[PDB]
């Protein structure tokens, strides 16, 4: 557990329906969503692949369960039970485990998503921005919406903006 | 007496293998084949027992 979901940030975006994990800015420009997409798809091809791992590793065969038995083979039938009960002690237990153990990956996995988005925005501006506390940061420094395109994309030009938010600083 | 009859009827089964040959004797209580059933078979299924309708 990271402590995002549920956690810094208090709550999702209902607003926000373009993908999973996404950004919100309030420029002079305006205001508005915009989802980080390389994010969601990477989550989506990893809970992807798990549903197909824990639905595609059967290995089912042909069989027939039932059989029949006359009065005088009790002991057989006992033992067809027998075996019939332990198979189905055995994969209730199994299945029950493995959908509670993988319902918190998938949700730590989540959670361990946002954390990396936070961090990383937050390593990209260092000091030109104020961190709020709620899972926001306030600029220092004046910048458009291309800047906060550049902060989505991972290129941030720190220098550039540095001497401006020295002084408001 | 079960269905209005003291005496009884056993009922048996063989299987004839392509070449082999049956043979039957008696002097008497022989309820003969009529209709033999040339059958092949496979892995193997069940009976289900139901009244489900059958489409």
């Amino acid at each position: 557990l990271f402590g995002a979901i549920a956690g810094f940030i208090e709550g999702g975006w209902t607003g926000m329906v373009d993908g999973w994990y996404g950004y919100h800015h309030q420029n002079e420009q305006g205001s508005g969503y915009a989802a980080d997409l390389k994010s969601t798809q990477n989550a989506i091809d990893k809970i992807t692949n798990k549903v197909n791992s824990v639905i595609e590793k059967m290995n089912t065969q042909f069989t027939a369960v039932g059989k029949e038995f006359n009065h005088l083979e009790k002991r057989i039938e006992n033992l067809n039970k027998k075996v019939d009960d332990g198979f189905l002690d055995i994969w209730t237990y199994n299945a029950e485990l493995l959908v509670l153990l993988e319902n918190e990956r998938t949700l730590d996995y989540h959670d361990s998503n946002v954390k990396n988005l936070y961090e990383k925005v937050r390593n990209q501006l260092k000091n030109n921005a104020k961190e709020i506390g709620n899972g926001c940061f306030e600029f220092y420094h004046k910048c458009d919406n291309t800047c906060m395109e550049s902060v989505k994309n991972g290129t941030y030009d720190y220098p550039k903006y540095s001497e401006e938010a020295k002084l408001n600083r | 007496k079960v269905r209005d009859q003291e005496g009884r009827m056993n009922y048996y089964w063989t299987l004839v293998e392509p070449g082999d040959k049956i043979t039957f004797e008696a002097t008497g209580n022989l309820v003969v084949p009529r209709y033999a059933f040339t059958m092949e078979r496979d892995a193997g299924s069940g009976i289900i027992i139901s009244d489900t309708p059958v489409h």
